[PDB]
């Protein structure tokens, strides 16, 4: 009943056992129940049971995963060049920041509900976790004067960040 | 007859203003934004070119071809040249982006013609030129002093630091190939040596960024490369600009003690004292103006309108109106804010006050109404607010009228109104200064506009609004170096020195003259009028001959005994030590020792070394509580608790003692092991941090400082109320016009709030200053973050509290430029006016009121507030003569050719000028850093050897030519001997050892000789005495500021010890230990972004991880705590207690710096009298017999001359005065000097009534006895 990292769209085409390579907390079962790249948008889980369409959607999932990986490498490149990483917080370290940021980014790419989670949490809350565990990184101030804003922020002017109809994904902290 | 009419001159003046406007619109960008304006301005030019040409030919045809006529003709010439140039520009021939527009540079000067009429005064032009010459000489002297300090700190910076070129980079950075993506985030400096500076962490190496291809043009202009870069850096730092981050770079690149010593002494000497000497100069200019001006000479509806119940009702309605208008806070993106209930309330109040105005008119008639000069403002408000309520000018600039109604509230307090009338004075001193400031700003903006409007890629002077913002920003000092840097980069490399001179000169004038004039005007308004001072006192050729002529033409039981003994125990060739040891009782000495030991212990308490878990930190706590229990019990048993005149609780000091004791007792009994954030236990720890305040009560000099400071609390509080009223006006306006309008997407490529979702790649700040523009095909460092519609996080105007906080932060002028730019870019450019007006009203005037009231209360405490300027100058002279001693020059030997010729050599002014030039040249030898692997240091050290051998022969000449005994008489000669001995020691070592510490010692000797240069100049010595004696006089004030800072540092380690790193809280500035907290609090008042630090310490979830048990595990900040802490500290230190340093500098400047006035004994007169006394007093006793007095008096020449051709009576009066003073014998160089000083001034002006009556009795007695002896000489023959 262990995991099964996806490698080929054709080979894998019990979907709750096949996880994505980078965003390794999302199964294919969950992605087919909600995610659909608009170009090949026909995959409402009725493309796996009833298979070229499946290949189109699983390769779309793999492309999403790869782009999320590139973005995460940019983030951890910034976090590596941050020299005060061991001093900025008595509560948080770079590993906590990394984990919650990866969760936030993977939720940005796959905005679906996760099932079979021991602990659950509203997926948007991962945004807040990045605000809490990651260091304050001053943004560059040539085009816009940010004031005292941080690079990563979550809630705007007069908004309730947590609302109804939330994906409510797993809790991995 | 055609040009002398009344209307024609008004026409010419208004046309001068119109010409200024015309040239302020003539930029290429203005014509790109509004093409019509081009022809418009041309027309105006033409028209004026006509009229003024008339007033030239219609005038130089009358008189044959006033020194204004040449100026007006040059103006006509400039107008003609601009006209033909703009004709060429209209025809597309000239580019209009060419420098030809620089020909319009003189045109703004025509504004002088619009004010030339206001250049007629009550003093004759002779007195005005005398005032201006005195002020000019004093400004020249103080500028020389400033340049001396700039050169001193420039050489020190060259030698103690170097270039900041070593950076931490990724280890796989190959030489020649560094990019934006090889640096750390943020960019950080390091040291290649294992013991100094910052060590790069694993994964990074400390590289040179100069062997890597970076140019010193893409690395900044600051630093300490050579003496020029260093002098410019020191001058920038003296303005408290960009020195904190320079200091951070220095700390990361070099040893720490170097940076701490260097920058703290630079801020203390240059930024505080030398800067306050300019304020002293301007205050003396106003004192001289005073001296010159002095020595020159319905039936019942009316009744219900007159009732005070109606006034109370109307002022309550004004209060309710402004409170309701201010409370219209932002409620979200789904409301109207156009025709809501606040608009209807505004309509109702507008109608109400229109009815009040109508009623007052219908009662008092119209003219009797409008004559009140306060009804004029009320009618202005009625009209403006009625236009405001029209539902298209609601929440526009017309709102200024509504929020202005609070000014009427000034009539609730007669005392506040009297204080306003007092401190703002006539509308002809302060108003004239405001008009001069506005005119100067406009003219300098127009000139800089014509200089820089064509320069490519310079958006600081493209239009007049931008050029005005740039010049105003340089006036406020916030980021002025950034303005000049952008301009310097834009203009190129050839003209950069000229524009740098321009900008430095403008900054010098602005910040050292204009702001000082504001201070001096406020102080003159607070100073009583000269005639009123004299009237209040009443209710309670040679200068000697001039004064003589003036004087002539004018004619139960037990255990209380033991306690009382123990608490009153106390306790000559060396009486100074004996007065230091008997300053306080033995009980107070023990308690001072215990307080100091407890504070030293608290300096080791941190969030991770707590006093509740470390017994070595509880030692001092137990000791303090035990000894204070004993002290309190003893003092309460002996001197009683409340009733006794010397009871323990009789003032605020005893109450604070009991408070501190109870806080520490409760803490030591409790000693809580867990202290949650924002609890009562943490409040108890914060209150325990008040322990240093016992020094303010135990040391009588500290009690004196505090008492004198709080003697002026009423005026401080009234200034606080005025500033709060200003902030309330502008905060209500900002809430009404800005609420909800400062938010935007953090992604700059998004505009609508509907598009502000998803994620985007944000750029992270690597280096604010560094300019590694080189990017081949890579992007700037950054990462992916959500799109958010957000406020700037450091300020918003969504409710009145946030608006008042933002305006309080702007009041400090720190970060105000970001507020300005956010308001102009997110609301609109028209709302720049708002911020600028506030910055002019609150900073140039508002905080200057604090400066003025503090200096005025200081002068009132020292007693000189009711003395006229002549009496104060007499007191300063009497202090200057109380310290003058006989001269230290032994006579020239007789027929000792080896010494007489050497005497004439060393005492010749060419020799002294040569020695001073040599001191300056050896000083110049330290222009590049004396390293040990640098070649040029060998030429420099060899030339230094030559110099010190020259000074050796100079010292030997002055020792053999003068005396070995007399050479030691001058303290300057002793210092020169010390420095020359250090020099020869360094020479023999340098040729023996030749190490790096040898070069360190050589540089140190050169620096000490440069410091000797200050004794070779009269004005330099006077100003150095001013500085060092005022530093001595401000010892206890600086101790008090340090005690307050220490209390705050302990409290901040408790409150902000583990705050998450933010915008400005980081490894360079935090509260993790008491020493770090102390350095941070020092930087918070001397040029760091204290409000950024405050907002970092306000961090709350979800930006930090709270903890429910202890504060040292919580990572969060205290919101209310940070607000109170930072705002109160900045107010107390920066606005109140540094003005005490200003007051002391002003006092000591008036004491030590002396100008050769006409009617007072001067410095040259003192020197001449010293020479004459040296020649009369043979063996250098300092005391002559009685006949040597008549010899000395006959000898005096120059301004102390008493010639026996017209003033023989004066000679006999002075000789009999010197006879009578001690019954005929042994006058002591201060008897004769006092006699000269008295006979040299008009005692009716200089003396006070008691001293005046005493002196006039003395002189009457002397004159009567002299007439008696003349009659007796007659009756003898
Ligand atoms: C910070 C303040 C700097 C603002 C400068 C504005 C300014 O100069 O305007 C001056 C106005 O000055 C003022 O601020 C007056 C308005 C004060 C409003 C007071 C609001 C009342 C608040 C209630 C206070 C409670 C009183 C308690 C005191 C015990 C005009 O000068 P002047 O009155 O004409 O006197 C000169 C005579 N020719
Ligand atoms: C922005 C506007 C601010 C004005 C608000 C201040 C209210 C009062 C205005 C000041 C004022 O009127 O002072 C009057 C005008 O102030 C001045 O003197 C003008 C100052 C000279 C400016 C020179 C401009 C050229 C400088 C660039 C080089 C003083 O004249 P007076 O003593 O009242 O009459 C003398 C005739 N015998
Ligand atoms: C920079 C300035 C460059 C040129 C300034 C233009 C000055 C025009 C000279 C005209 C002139 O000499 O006026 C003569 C006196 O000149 C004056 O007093 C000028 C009036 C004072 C205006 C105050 C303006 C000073 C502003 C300070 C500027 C600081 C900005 C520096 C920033 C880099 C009139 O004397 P008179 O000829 O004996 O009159 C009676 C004969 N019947
Ligand atoms: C770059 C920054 C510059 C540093 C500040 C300027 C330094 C000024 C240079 C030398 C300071 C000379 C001190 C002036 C002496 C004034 C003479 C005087 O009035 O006090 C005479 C006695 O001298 C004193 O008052 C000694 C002061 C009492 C103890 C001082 C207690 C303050 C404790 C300092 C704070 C300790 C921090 C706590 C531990 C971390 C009064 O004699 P009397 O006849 O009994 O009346
Ligand atoms: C504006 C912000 C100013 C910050 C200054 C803070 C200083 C620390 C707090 C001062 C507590 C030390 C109390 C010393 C003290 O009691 O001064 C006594 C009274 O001084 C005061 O009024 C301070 C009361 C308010 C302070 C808060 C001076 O009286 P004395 O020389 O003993 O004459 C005896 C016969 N009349
Ligand atoms: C004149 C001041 C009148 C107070 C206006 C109170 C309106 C108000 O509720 O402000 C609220 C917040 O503003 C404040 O706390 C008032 C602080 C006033 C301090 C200035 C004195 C707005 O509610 P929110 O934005 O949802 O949080
Ligand atoms: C470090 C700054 C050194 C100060 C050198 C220039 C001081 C000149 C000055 O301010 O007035 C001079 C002050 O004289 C001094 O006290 C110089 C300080 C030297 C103290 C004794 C020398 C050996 C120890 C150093 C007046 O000199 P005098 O009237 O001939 O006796
Ligand atoms: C220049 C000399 C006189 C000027 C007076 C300086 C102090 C007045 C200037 C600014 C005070 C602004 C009042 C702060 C209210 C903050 C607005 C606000 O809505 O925050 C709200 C405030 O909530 C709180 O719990 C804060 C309550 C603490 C009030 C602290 C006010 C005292 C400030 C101390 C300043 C003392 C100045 C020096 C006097 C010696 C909540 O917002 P949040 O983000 O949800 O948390
Ligand atoms: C001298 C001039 C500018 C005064 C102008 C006053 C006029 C324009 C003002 C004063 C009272 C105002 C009205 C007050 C009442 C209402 C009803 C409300 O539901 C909408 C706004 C409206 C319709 C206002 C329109 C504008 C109004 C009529
Ligand atoms: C001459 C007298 C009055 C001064 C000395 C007072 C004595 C009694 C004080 C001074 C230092 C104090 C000690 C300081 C440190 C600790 C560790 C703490 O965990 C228990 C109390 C204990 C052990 C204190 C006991 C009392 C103590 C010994
Ligand atoms: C610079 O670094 C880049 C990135 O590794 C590399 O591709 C390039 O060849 C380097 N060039 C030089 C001159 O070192
Ligand atoms: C740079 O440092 C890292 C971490 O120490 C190391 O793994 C890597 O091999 C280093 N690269 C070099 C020295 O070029
Ligand atoms: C980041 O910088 C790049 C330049 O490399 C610029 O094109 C881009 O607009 C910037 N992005 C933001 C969000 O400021």
């Amino acid at each position: 009943g262990q995991c099964f990292t996806v490698e080929s769209a054709d080979a894998v085409c019990n979907l709750s056992d096949f996880y994505l390579s980078f965003c390794n907390s999302y199964t294919l079962w969950e992605l087919f129940s909600g995610l659909s790249s608009p170009s090949t948008l026909n995959c409402s889980l009725d493309v796996v049971l009833t298979m070229t369409t499946c290949r189109q959607c699983i390769e779309a999932y793999q492309d999403y995963d790869h782009h999320a990986q590139e973005k995460y490498e940019e983030f951890e490149s910034v976090l590596h060049k941050y020299l005060q990483s061991d001093e900025y917080s008595v509560k948080s370290c770079p590993e906590d920041c990394k984990i919650v940021y990866k969760a936030w980014l993977c939720s940005q790419y796959f905005e679906v509900t996760q099932f079979n989670c021991r602990k659950t949490i509203p997926c948007k809350q991962y945004c807040l976790e990045v605000q809490t565990r990651c260091p304050f990184i001053l943004p560059d101030n040539d085009e816009v004067i940010y004031g005292g804003l941080s690079s990563f922020i979550c809630t705007g002017l007069y908004e309730t960040f947590l609302t109804n109809d939330e994906p409510e994904c797993c809790d991995i902290r | 007859l055609w040009i002398n009419k009344p209307w024609v001159h008004s026409l010419l003046r208004i046309c001068a203003i119109i010409s200024v406007i015309s040239v302020c619109m003539n930029t290429p960008m203005t014509f790109e934004h509004y093409p019509p304006l081009q022809y418009v301005t041309f027309t105006l030019d033409t028209l004026l070119m006509f009229l003024y040409t008339a007033e030239m030919i219609a005038k130089m045809h009358i008189r044959g071809i006033d020194r204004w006529c040449v100026f007006d003709g040059f103006m006509v010439f400039c107008l003609w040249v601009s006209l033909v140039l703009q004709v060429f520009e209209i025809a597309d021939i000239v580019d209009q982006m060419s420098p030809w527009g620089m020909l319009r540079i003189p045109r703004p000067l025509i504004m002088i013609r619009a004010f030339r009429i206001y250049f007629r005064f009550e003093l004759p032009r002779t007195r005005i030129t005398n005032i201006l010459k005195r002020s000019g000489e004093q400004i020249w002297s103080v500028s020389i002093f400033l340049l001396f300090f700039l050169l001193l700190y420039g050489i020190l910076g060259v030698q103690m630091f170097g270039t900041f070129t070593y950076h931490c980079v990724v280890n796989d950075t190959k030489p020649g190939n560094v990019t934006w993506n090889s640096l750390a985030i943020p960019d950080t400096h390091c040291s290649p040596e294992l013991e100094e500076g910052y060590q790069c962490p694993p994964g990074f190496k400390c590289m040179d960024l100069e062997d890597l291809g970076l140019s010193r043009q893409e690395l900044g202009y600051s630093g300490f490369n050579e003496i020029g870069t260093s002098i410019f850096t020191v001058y920038e730092a003296s303005s408290q600009e960009g020195w904190v981050f320079l200091m951070y770079r220095a700390i990361d690149s070099f040893p720490r003690w170097r940076s701490y010593f260097y920058f703290i002494t630079l801020i203390f000497f240059l930024a505080w004292l030398v800067k306050n000497v300019f304020i002293a100069v301007i205050i003396e200019t106003f004192a001289e103006i005073r001296v010159q001006f002095q020595q020159m000479w319905p039936a019942c509806l009316q009744k219900m309108m007159r009732s005070s119940v109606f006034h109370m009702f109307i002022l309550s309605m004004v209060t309710v109106d402004v409170i309701v208008a201010a409370s219209n806070y932002y409620k979200g993106e789904n409301f109207r804010r156009q025709y809501d209930e606040f608009y209807l309330a505004e309509v109702a109040f507008t109608v109400l006050f229109d009815l009040e105005a109508l009623l007052k008119i219908w009662c008092l008639g119209f003219t009797g109404y409008i004559s009140s000069s306060l009804h004029k403002f009320e009618l202005l408000l009625v009209i403006g607010t009625t236009l405001h309520v029209y539902p298209d000018l609601y929440h526009s600039q017309f709102t200024y009228f509504q929020v202005l109604r609070v000014v009427r509230l000034i009539k609730i307090s007669p005392a506040l109104e009297d204080f306003v009338y007092k401190i703002f004075g006539p509308g002809k001193k302060l108003g004239s200064l405001v008009v001069f400031t506005a005119s100067l700003l406009i003219v300098m903006s127009a000139i800089s506009l014509q200089m820089f409007c064509f320069v490519e890629e310079l958006d600081r002077f493209t239009t007049f609004p931008r050029a005005f913002m740039s010049m105003f920003q340089i006036l406020t000092q916030e980021g002025w170096v950034d303005v000049m840097d952008q301009t310097l980069n834009a203009v190129g490399h050839m003209w950069a020195p000229l524009v740098a001179i321009y900008f430095i000169l403008y900054h010098l004038f602005a910040t050292l003259i204009l702001l000082s004039l504001f201070v001096a005007v406020i102080l003159d308004n607070l100073e009583l009028d000269e005639d009123l001072k004299k009237l209040k006192q009443l209710k309670q050729r040679s200068i000697l001959s001039v004064q003589h002529h003036i004087r002539q033409e004018r004619r139960e039981h037990r255990f209380r005994n033991f306690c009382r003994v123990v608490v009153r125990a106390r306790f000559t060739k060396y009486h100074q030590l004996y007065d230091l040891l008997g300053l306080v009782t033995y009980l107070d000495w023990v308690m001072i020792t215990v307080t100091i030991c407890s504070c030293i212990s608290m300096m080791f308490e941190s969030p991770f070394r707590r006093v509740m878990h470390a017994p070595t930190l509880q030692i001092a706590e137990y000791v303090f509580v035990i000894f204070m229990s004993i002290e309190l019990n003893l003092k309460i048993m002996a001197d009683g608790l409340f009733f006794t005149p010397t009871a323990v609780i009789r003032d605020f000091g005893g109450v604070m003692d009991i408070f501190i004791y109870l806080v520490s007792l409760i803490f030591l009994c409790w000693m809580p092991q867990n202290v949650p954030a924002e609890s009562g236990a943490q409040l108890l720890m914060v209150l325990r941090c008040l322990r240093p305040l016992r020094i303010f009560k135990l040391v009588p000099q500290m009690r004196k400082v505090v008492r004198e400071l709080f003697s002026g609390f009423k005026e401080i509080f009234l200034v606080s109320i005025l500033l709060l009223t200003l902030m309330l006006v502008f905060a209500s306006f900002g809430v009404q016009l800005f609420a909800g309008k400062l938010a935007k997407c953090n992604d700059p490529n998004i505009i609508r709030r509907e598009d502000c979702n998803g994620i985007f790649r944000i750029n992270v700040s690597v280096s604010k200053n560094l300019n590694l523009k080189l990017r081949p095909g890579e992007k700037k460092p950054g990462f992916w973050v959500p799109r958010v519609w957000a406020n700037p996080r450091n300020f918003n105007f969504d409710n009145v509290g946030n608006a008042m906080l933002a305006l309080f932060e702007v009041l400090s002028l720190k970060g105000w430029v970001e507020v300005r730019d956010v308001i102009i870019h997110r609301v609109g450019p028209i709302h720049g006016i708002y911020i600028h007006v506030f910055v002019f009203l609150g900073c140039m005037i508002g905080l200057t009121l604090f400066v003025g009231v503090v200096i005025a209360n200081f002068n009132e405490n020292k007693g000189t507030a009711l003395l006229t300027v002549d009496q104060r100058r007499w007191e300063d002279l009497k202090s200057r003569l109380k310290i003058a001693q006989p001269l230290h020059l032994p006579p020239r030997p007789d027929n000792d050719g080896f010494r007489a010729k050497m005497y004439d050599i060393t005492q010749h002014p060419f020799f002294k000028r040569t020695i001073a030039l040599l001191v300056l040249a050896q000083s110049v030898l330290l222009s590049v850093k004396w390293d040990v692997e640098d070649p040029v240091t060998v030429p420099l050290a060899t030339m230094s050897v030559v110099f010190t051998f020259i000074f050796v022969l100079e010292v030997t000449m002055k020792i053999i030519a003068m005396s070995p005994a007399g050479f030691w008489q001058s303290r300057r000669n002793r210092y020169d001997l010390l420095v020359t001995s250090l020099g020869v020691v360094w020479v023999v070592l340098h040729f023996a050892l030749l190490n790096a510490y040898t070069y360190m010692m050589g540089a140190c000797v050169i620096v000490f000789r440069f410091f000797s240069i200050c004794g070779k100049h009269v004005t330099l010595k006077m100003l150095l005495l001013t500085v060092v004696v005022s530093m001595y006089k401000s010892f206890f004030i600086i101790v008090g500021m340090f005690l307050l800072l220490l209390c705050y540092a302990f409290a901040g380690v408790v409150l902000f010890g583990t705050v998450k790193y933010g915008e400005n809280i980081n490894r360079h500035a935090n509260f993790s230990s008491a020493g770090k907290a102390i350095t941070v609090l020092f930087r918070i008042v001397t040029g760091e972004d204290w409000n950024k630090i405050m907002h970092d310490c306000m961090v709350q979830p979800p930006f930090c991880t709270p903890d429910e048990f202890t504060y040292w595990a919580t990572d969060c900040g205290n919101y209310a705590g940070a607000l109170m802490y930072f705002c109160s500290f900045y107010v107390i230190i920066a606005y109140i207690m540094l003005n005490l340093l200003v007051a002391i500098i002003v006092e000591n400047f008036s004491l030590f710096y002396s100008t050769e006035e006409d009617q007072l004994l001067s410095y040259n007169d003192l020197r001449h009298f010293q020479i004459i006394w040296n020649m009369v007093d043979d063996k250098r006793e300092g005391v002559i017999p009685t006949f040597r007095v008549k010899f000395l008096l006959r000898l005096l020449r120059g301004r102390l001359e008493v010639d026996l051709d017209k003033d023989k009576l004066l000679f006999k009066h002075m000789c009999y005065e010197m006879e009578r003073l001690h019954n005929g014998g042994d006058v002591t160089f201060h008897d004769v000097l006092s006699m000269l000083s008295y006979r040299s001034v008009d005692i009716r002006k200089s003396l006070q009534l008691e001293e005046l009556l005493a002196r006039e009795q003395l002189e009457y007695t002397i004159e009567e006895e002299v007439a008696k002896q003349t009659i007796r000489m007659w009756l003898k023959k």
